[PDB]
């Protein structure tokens, strides 16, 4: 008689397949995370890691698998680009297929423990009935997540016993995977010091090892078991769901923010390193210093890598992207071949014109030309008719500096028409949109989609809260009320 | 195996509220389709 | 008996206001909420975050008063009184905006304190707590509006500022830059707005027109003693109305009373989760087989390209005086104008 | 009621069920360390929104050594 | 237009020409709407609510409740002492046919006021217009956010029906 | 140009989830005629 | 090709109607 | 040690203050205001 | 004693209305 | 006591005969009296724009933002 | 002891006062675009 | 170059059958349990 929506509360009074279900939810998200990374290597081309990432290529698991420590996989290449000759285990194959043994291995044991649901275990030795002993049950399992955190940051971590957190720069140049001594002092809670995230789980594993010594042996007050209804296993999902929507915000706060755990070479640039700059002034910044250093100016932008100019283009954003739009960022233009250069724009006095860069709302924006201070010296007019200020009256040449148009000068206004629209998208670029049948927009980095789930979850969890919240409390009034 | 579950239960839909979900499913399919075929 | 058992029983008692634990939480922040935004529209003004004018000393009415959100270069920034911005300045920490985050701070922290106000009051009376799970929808309008609107965004500055204009023109500033009318979320908080004044407008018009006659007189509101078990109203009657009429009608006074409840609150969550998708600027702007077809072809028109048009001309005319801190610059010649206008 | 060599070991650790201890217990305890947890989120958030400055901590994208 | 792009290509090039959002009618019917969804999710939580036991917890709700019984199926009276203690004793219905009547009148004297707005302004009897209102003792204006809002109405109207148009005002 | 991943999202967003919410009416009905005991329950 | 989606979507949808309004579950007193 | 950091704590006791007489008035007012048995 | 219920809401109330009152008085 | 009960009563209209003028004069001479615009900054209508100052003020930096007022406030 | 309606009436047309005091001043003074 | 055609020839021909053949399955062991009496009649 029960209806569609509660048809899975049979196992309230059912410890003995209570384990048998959440084993199976084990069994499906073991087995997503397998079968994703296979479908991820069928996918991705190590060809060019400068110019064609992992994050362009739309892969979502495979950040977090290089974050922790995996670069090489079994066809020999590597996201470092140095050559392997046997990565052997732990590759990117090896962790797929291991998500996928572990997944059958809990399908049957779900088997198990569906069928033999009746185990003395489970029952009370003082009435018979099926009771769960919640504040021990909490003890166990949170000394259990005391050693998996104290482990997880003293080994694998500070690479006692493991690899390390993947470390960069602070501009997304060089990278690799190695272990990170801890950071102590109040430099931990910088988030993007990578020495908090070690500091962290050492110290807060030890907080999770003594937290369960303490919730095994004290038992709770005759109040908060009656406040809280701890009898109730329903006020431990009524909890435990708050302690998750919570976790939700934060990582899909410190994914669109950026933090240490979270390194722009393999998510992807955020949103505030276009908004404020952040690698324009960076590369004329290594451009400054070698100007200073007695050079040719084409040879100053020669130096600069291609993967710099790189970040240093809107469509690397991803707050550019749509919803409804799918697949890779390699879908919106092209896979990326080379960097056109730096184009510097001159008028016919002479003075320099830098144009006016996208912001990330305008999906449209019209190709303004401004000087250092501020003046509209040239456009490309909407109106043709009363034109004041146009590419003609102006005389605008460009000159590119770098890159394969290293010196070169185009004067005439069909051409520089054609380079000034395309200089407001941050750098230049060569693309190859034939490969991926790229249709000719923007799509969203993998930074943008984990924030797009993440907390779009968070929210619905919080209707949750508030469900199993209030039926926990209000427990014996769902029939209904009494009339007396 | 084990004895039988008490916790046993069945399962109900009138067909009153066949029609709403299934109602539910196509315009949720009208409304949705538009943006996926892009 | 104890100390805790003597202020349970204070905070309960039958009195004027239902105060109760959760009446610390609510009747502080709503009072200051609600008392900074009547000061914020009163006396500060607008003009050196925004430039504009959104108080009633700058001559604004009720409709064109405000209070604004900060200026782009705070940033994120919650503006503490204390804080490193306004450094324990009152008057320097209203010209910054530093009461627009003092009512959504407060303000939000009122929405909590009120929904646990209608848990608590639940407990007591003995019922089932629908009215918290119903307010839940405009809780999650105002966290992801007020608040998680602009934390995706560049600053506190593309927030809605609490005034009666300004949201009007928040309404406008979503349709230009982020078309928000094609979103198929907002499409289902459109049919639970449309759909929740619906059914009170048809529920308050039946029930009303399946009286029974329970008096002499002409005025049937006189005729309702409300601890009475008998129905006021011939629910047979009304099913073999509305099943002529209509086609299909309830039978059940229970689902009918919670039907009223799923299609208000689900049109609160669903475009709840969509103003989500803005702040990551994952917007449905473009069928780009329309796109790459109306580039092809110079003869095909639909009513969706004339839309972007007019988003044009939203994102041109008043970008330039909607961000003074980016110093937008168009000259005359950019500007889409159309023919003769 | 199936006793299994596994069932036998975990036992003890669900044969109590509902001893509580009498009275309020180690709740004042317990509210130090939730009045010390909120001031601990209230400062680390504090410091990642740049309205709490700390000297040598700086929010920024710092380098991490390669 | 009959469609569903052509519904907003209706509303915006309606706001350009009309200011609809300043008109007061519309102010009376989004209040109407607003106003509609709220008493009517207050009105169906409060009889959710206050529900008598009729089922078990294994079987549905809304099966304690036999078609065409002439017993009551909430305790209205419970309903009324949750409500006299949210807000406060004096703003409660105890009368439910008065309550009843109260969700019927405050969306359908919203949705007349606001379809009577319409029909004002397409004779152009357009809404407010607090444009250049707010001047300094020099005389130079000062903007409000009814000059913001302009600004997006003059995006509007200098690009609907782009080429329609010959002559400088925009008299259809 | 559209996404040919779309037609697999519409026909089974409409057929799998649609098929699943007949399947519960009919054993719905099913054991309402099973414990009937007229000419169906078998 | 594309448009043939839509259109099976509207008149399916319609179908559910007719079903919904003559093959309706009868409610009965009694 | 800070500007910002100095600044912090003392609105720590601040806020300490705010809820401390809130507190305070009541536990004497609901000395007062007992209900009797 | 519910005089400090309502006059926390009166007392700004009838002050905020004697500055309206006298901003309509005032001019450039 | 009923509320209707107390604005009806005369005793009622003895104090707050008193008391409301003499709150709603202060609300007036706190306009009047040039007080608002120095306590929460709002600029009187000869000060939107100074002499040298002739474009609209705007706060762009994060941290020195009070001093950036101190500048924009004086002249 | 009071009638009450008078104490509706006179409070009631103090609002009028008031409120024709605020649609006046929408004609004169600040916010007038005189 | 593949026919796009095929994913809905394919993935129709195994789910739109497949989930009728559940279906047959679902309502003969409801009303078994429709007759039977016990706890799943209802
Ligand atoms: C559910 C029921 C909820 C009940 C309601 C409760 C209401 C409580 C109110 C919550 C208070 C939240 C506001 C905190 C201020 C904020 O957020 O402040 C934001 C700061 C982040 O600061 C911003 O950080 C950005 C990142 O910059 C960094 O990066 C830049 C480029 O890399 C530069 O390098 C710069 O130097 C460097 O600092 C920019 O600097 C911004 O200018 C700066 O303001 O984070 C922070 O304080 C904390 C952020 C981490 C926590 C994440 C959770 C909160 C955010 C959720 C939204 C995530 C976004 C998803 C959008 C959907
Ligand atoms: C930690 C997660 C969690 C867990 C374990 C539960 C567990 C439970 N919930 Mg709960 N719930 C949760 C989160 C959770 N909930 C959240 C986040 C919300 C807010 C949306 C709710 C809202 C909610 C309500 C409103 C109700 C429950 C109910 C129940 C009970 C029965 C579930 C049932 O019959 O559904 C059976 C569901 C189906 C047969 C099909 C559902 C189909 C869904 C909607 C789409 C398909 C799911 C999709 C594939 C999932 C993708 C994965 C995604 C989660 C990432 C059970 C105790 C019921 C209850 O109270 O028990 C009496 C009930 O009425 N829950
Ligand atoms: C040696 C000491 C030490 C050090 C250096 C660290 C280092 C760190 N801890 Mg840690 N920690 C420690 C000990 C330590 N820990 C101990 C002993 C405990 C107790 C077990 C904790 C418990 C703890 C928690 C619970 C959290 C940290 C976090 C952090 C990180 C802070 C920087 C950051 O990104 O936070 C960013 C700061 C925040 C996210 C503030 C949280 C406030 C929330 C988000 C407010 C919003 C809540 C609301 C529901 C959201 C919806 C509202 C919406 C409208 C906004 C950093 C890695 C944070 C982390 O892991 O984040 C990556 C974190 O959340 N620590
Ligand atoms: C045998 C152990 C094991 C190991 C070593 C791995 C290893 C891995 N998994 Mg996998 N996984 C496992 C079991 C395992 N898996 C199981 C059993 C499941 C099914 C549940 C999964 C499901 C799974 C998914 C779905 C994914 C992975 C992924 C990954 C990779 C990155 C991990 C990562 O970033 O997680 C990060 C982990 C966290 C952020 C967990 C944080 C824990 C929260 C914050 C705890 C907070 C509450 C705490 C208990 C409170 C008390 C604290 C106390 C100390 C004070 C990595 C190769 C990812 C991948 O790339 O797949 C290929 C991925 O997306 N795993
Ligand atoms: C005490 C609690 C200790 C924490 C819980 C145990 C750690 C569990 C954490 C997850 C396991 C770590 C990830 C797997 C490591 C892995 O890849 O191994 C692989 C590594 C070696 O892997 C080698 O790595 C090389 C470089 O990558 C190449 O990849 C080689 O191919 C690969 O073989 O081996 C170890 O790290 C194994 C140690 C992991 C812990 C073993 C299980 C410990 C169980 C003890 C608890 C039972 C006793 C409790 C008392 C009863
Ligand atoms: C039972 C129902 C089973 C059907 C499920 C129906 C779901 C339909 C919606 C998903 C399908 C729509 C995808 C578009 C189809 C398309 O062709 O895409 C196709 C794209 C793949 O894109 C293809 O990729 C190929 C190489 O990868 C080539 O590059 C192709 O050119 C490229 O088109 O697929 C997807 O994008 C699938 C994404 C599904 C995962 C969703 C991630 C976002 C989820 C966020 C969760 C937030 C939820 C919060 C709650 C709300
Ligand atoms: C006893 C306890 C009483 C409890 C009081 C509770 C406080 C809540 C009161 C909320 C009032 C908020 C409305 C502010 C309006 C205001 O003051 O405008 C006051 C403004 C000031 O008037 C403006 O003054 C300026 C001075 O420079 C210029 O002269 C402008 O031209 C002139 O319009 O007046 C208006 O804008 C005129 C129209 C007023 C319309 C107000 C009604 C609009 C509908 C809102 C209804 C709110 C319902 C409140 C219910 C209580
Ligand atoms: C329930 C299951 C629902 C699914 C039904 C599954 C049937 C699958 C088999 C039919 C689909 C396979 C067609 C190939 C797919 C494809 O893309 O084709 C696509 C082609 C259409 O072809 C497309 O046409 C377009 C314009 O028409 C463009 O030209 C495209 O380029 C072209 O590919 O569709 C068909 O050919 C469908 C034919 C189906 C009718 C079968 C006729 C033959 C029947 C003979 C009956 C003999 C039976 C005797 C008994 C044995
Ligand atoms: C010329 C005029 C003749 C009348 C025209 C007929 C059209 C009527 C439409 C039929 C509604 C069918 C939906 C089934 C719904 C269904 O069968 O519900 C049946 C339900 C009966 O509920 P009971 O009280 O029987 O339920 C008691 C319990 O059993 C609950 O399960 O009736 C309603 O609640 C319907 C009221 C809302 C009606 C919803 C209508 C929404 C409008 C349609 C939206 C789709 C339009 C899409 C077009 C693209
Ligand atoms: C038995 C066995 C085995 C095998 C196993 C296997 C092979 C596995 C697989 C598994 C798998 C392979 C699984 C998978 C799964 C998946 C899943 C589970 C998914 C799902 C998903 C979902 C459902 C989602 C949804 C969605 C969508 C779709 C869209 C968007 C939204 C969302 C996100 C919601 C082995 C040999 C090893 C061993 C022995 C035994
Ligand atoms: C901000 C702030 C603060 C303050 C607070 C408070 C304390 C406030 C309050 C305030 C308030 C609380 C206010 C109020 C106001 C009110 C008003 C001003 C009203 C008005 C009214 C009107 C105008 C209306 C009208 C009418 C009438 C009379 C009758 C008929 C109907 C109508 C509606 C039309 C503090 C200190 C914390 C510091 C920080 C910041
Ligand atoms: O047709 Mn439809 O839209 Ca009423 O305004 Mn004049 O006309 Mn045409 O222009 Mn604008
Ligand atoms: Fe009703």
């Amino acid at each position: 008689a029960l209806p569609w929506y509660r048809v899975h509360t049979v196992v309230l009074n059912d410890p003995g397949r209570l384990i048998a279900v959440h084993l199976m939810h084990t069994a499906l998200v073991a087995g997503w995370a397998g079968s994703m990374a296979l479908y991820e290597l069928a996918v991705f081309d190590p060809s060019d890691p400068v110019l064609n990432p992992m994050w362009r290529q739309g892969m979502f698991v495979m950040p977090f698998m290089t974050r922790l420590g995996i670069t090489d996989s079994w066809g020999g290449w590597s996201i470092t680009g140095e050559s392997v000759s046997n990565p052997g285990i732990w590759s990117f194959e090896g962790v797929a297929l291991s998500h996928i043994i572990l997944s059958g291995m809990c399908f049957l044991a779900a088997i198990w423990h569906w069928v033999y649901w009746d185990l003395e275990l489970f029952r009370d030795p003082r009435t018979g009935e099926p009771a769960l002993d919640l504040p021990k049950i909490f003890g166990i399992h949170l000394f259990l997540s005391g050693l998996l955190c104290f482990g997880f940051g003293a080994f694998h971590v500070t690479g006692l016993f493991g690899p390390g957190i993947w470390v960069s720069d602070a501009y997304g140049i060089t990278g690799k995977v190695q272990p990170v001594a801890p950071a102590w002092g109040a430099d931990g809670f910088n988030p993007f010091n990578p020495g908090g995230i070690a500091a962290h789980h050492i110290a807060a594993g030890i907080f999770g090892i003594f937290a369960g010594i303490f919730h095994l042996t004290v038992r709770p007050p005759q109040r908060l078991y009656r406040a809280l209804r701890m009898g109730n296993i329903e006020t431990v999902l009524s909890s435990s769901i708050s302690a998750v929507f919570f976790a939700a915000f934060v990582t899909s706060g410190t994914m669109w923010y950026g933090a240490a755990a979270t390194p722009i070479e393999l998510f992807g640039p955020t949103r505030y390193q276009w908004d404020s700059g952040y690698f324009q002034q960076e590369i004329e910044r290594q451009v400054e210093t070698s100007v200073s250093e007695g050079l040719s100016e084409s040879q100053a932008w020669s130096r600069i890598p291609d993967k710099l100019a790189f970040y240093d283009y809107i469509g690397n954003n991803p707050a550019k992207g749509g919803l409804f739009r799918a697949g890779p960022m390699n879908k919106g233009d092209g896979i990326a071949e080379a960097w056109l250069g730096h184009p510097i724009f001159r008028d016919k006095e002479g003075r320099e014109l830098t144009v006016r860069r996208m912001p990330a709302f305008f999906e449209t924006f019209p190709v303004i030309l401004v000087d250092k201070d501020g003046i509209i010296r040239a456009d490309i007019p909407f109106r043709r008719a009363e034109s004041k200020y146009s590419i003609e009256q102006v005389g605008v040449t460009v000159d590119f500096y770098g890159g394969k148009l290293n010196g070169q000068t185009f004067k005439d206004a069909p051409t520089v028409k054609k380079f000034a629209r395309k200089a407001q998208l941050g750098e230049v670029f060569e693309f190859d949109r034939t490969s991926l049948e790229s249709d000719g927009v923007f799509r969203s980095s993998p930074r943008g989609w984990y924030t797009y789930g993440h907390a779009n979850f968070a929210l619905l969890f919080f209707f949750g809260h508030l469900w199993h919240g209030g039926r926990t409390i209000f427990r014996d009034v769902f029939t209904g009320i009494g009339a007396e | 195996m084990t004895g039988p579950n008490p916790n046993k239960q069945a399962v109900e839909l009138n067909r009153t509220s066949l029609y709403w979900g299934l109602l539910l499913i196509f315009v949720l399919a009208v409304l949705f389709s538009s943006y996926f075929f892009n | 008996r104890g100390l805790f058992d003597l202020v349970d029983d204070w905070l309960k008692k039958d009195r004027f206001v239902f105060v109760g634990w959760s009446g610390l939480l609510l009747f502080p922040t709503a009072y200051l909420a609600a008392g900074g935004w009547m000061t914020g529209t009163t006396f500060v003004t607008s003009w050196y975050t925004h430039g504009l004018a959104s108080s009633y000393l700058e001559g604004c009415n009720f409709l064109t008063a405000a209070v604004s959100t900060p200026a782009n270069s705070v940033g994120h920034s919650l503006l503490l009184l204390w804080g490193p911005e306004a450094q324990g300045d009152f008057t320097r920490w209203c010209q910054i905006g530093g009461l627009w985050t003092f009512v959504a701070l407060h303000g939000a922290f009122g929405l909590i304190g009120f929904c646990l106000r209608q848990f608590e009051i639940a407990r007591l009376v003995g019922i089932r707590p629908y009215n918290a799970i119903a307010f839940s929808g405009p809780i999650a309008v105002f966290v992801s509006v007020f608040l998680l609107y602009p934390l995706g965004q560049a600053s506190w500055f593309f927030a809605p500022s609490f005034g009666v204009a300004a949201i009007f023109r928040f309404l406008l500033f979503l349709q230009g830059f982020h078309n928000w009318t094609l979103n198929p979320f907002h499409m289902m908080g459109v049919a639970g707005i449309l759909g929740g004044a619906l059914l009170c407008a048809i529920h308050g018009a039946t029930v009303e027109n399946t009286l029974f006659e329970d008096g002499d007189a002409a005025n049937t509101f006189r005729a309702f003693t409300p601890t009475q078990s008998e129905e006021t109203y011939s629910m047979v009657t009304a099913n073999r109305f509305w099943s002529q009429i209509f086609g299909v009608a309830f039978s059940n006074k229970r689902w009918l009373h919670f039907f009223m409840l799923f299609v208000p609150v689900t049109g609160l969550w669903t475009s709840s989760i969509g103003i989500v998708g803005l702040a990551l600027n994952l917007r449905a702007y473009d069928f780009v087989s329309q796109e790459l077809r109306a580039a092809e072809d110079p003869e095909f028109e639909t009513f969706y390209t004339k839309n972007h048009l007019l988003d044009e001309g939203i994102r041109a005319w008043m970008a330039a005086q909607d961000q003074p801190h980016e110093n937008f610059v168009f000259p005359e010649e950019v500007l889409p104008r159309g023919n003769a206008l | 009621a199936l006793r299994t060599r596994l069932g036998e070991i975990l036992r003890p650790l669900n044969a109590e069920y509902g001893k509580v201890a009498p009275g309020w217990g180690t709740t004042p305890i317990m509210g130090i360390v939730m009045l010390a947890f909120l001031i601990f989120l209230v400062i680390i958030l504090q410091i990642y929104n740049s309205s709490l400055i700390i000297e040598n901590v700086d929010v920024d994208w710092a380098n991490g050594i390669v | 237009p009959l469609g569903i792009s052509g519904t907003f290509n209706f509303m915006l090039v309606f706001q350009a020409e009309h200011n609809i959002l300043m008109h007061p009618f519309h102010m009376a019917g989004v209040a109407g709407v607003f106003g509609g969804s709220l008493f009517s999710a207050m009105h169906g939580s409060l009889v959710t609510s206050s529900l008598i036991r009729e089922t078990t917890e294994n079987e549905s709700t809304n099966y304690g409740y036999k078609f065409g019984q002439e017993e009551e199926t909430y305790n209205i009276v419970a309903a009324h002492g949750y409500f006299g203690r949210l807000i406060f004793q004096y703003a409660s219905f105890n009368n439910s046919r008065a309550l009843h009547f109260f969700l019927a009148l405050w969306p359908v004297v919203g949705i007349w006021i606001t379809s009577m707005g319409i029909s004002t302004m397409a004779f152009n009897l357009n809404g407010f217009n607090f444009n250049q209102s707010v001047v300094d003792s020099q005389g130079r204006v000062i903007n409000t956010w009814a000059d913001i809002l302009n600004r997006a109405n003059l995006g509007i109207e200098v690009m609907h029906e782009r080429n329609a148009h010959n002559f400088p005002l925009d008299l259809a | 140009e559209v996404q040919f991943g779309a037609y697999l999202a519409v026909l089974l967003g409409t057929f799998l989830p649609a098929l699943f919410l007949v399947n519960l009416f009919i054993q719905t009905e099913a054991r309402k005629a099973g414990k009937a005991g007229g000419q169906d329950s078998d | 090709m594309e448009a043939l989606v839509y259109t099976f979507l509207l008149i399916g949808t319609l179908m559910v109607i007719f079903f919904a309004v003559f093959f309706r579950e009868t409610p009965r007193i009694l | 040690m800070t500007a910002s950091l100095s600044n912090f704590i003392a609105s720590l006791i601040a806020g300490g203050v705010v809820v401390g007489v809130i507190a305070i008035a009541l536990i004497v007012i609901s000395k007062s205001d007992r209900i009797l048995r | 004693f519910r005089w400090l219920a309502i006059h926390g809401l009166a007392i700004p109330t009838v002050f905020f209305l004697g500055g309206i009152t006298a901003m309509q008085f005032i001019q450039r | 006591r009923p509320f209707s009960d107390i604005i009806t009563s005369v005793r009622y209209w003895i104090i707050h005969s008193i008391t409301i003028p003499s709150l709603f004069v202060s609300g007036w001479l706190f306009i009047s009296t040039g007080l608002a615009y120095d306590v929460f900054g709002t600029p009187r209508p000869n000060e939107y724009f100074t002499q040298d100052r002739q474009q609209v003020p705007l706060v762009n930096d994060r941290f020195s933002a009070k001093q950036e007022l101190e500048d924009l406030t004086k002249g | 002891r009071i009638p009450l309606w008078l104490v509706g009436l006179v409070g009631g047309l103090a609002v009028i006062t008031m409120l024709s005091l605020f649609f006046y001043g929408s004609y004169s003074g600040l916010g007038s675009s005189l």
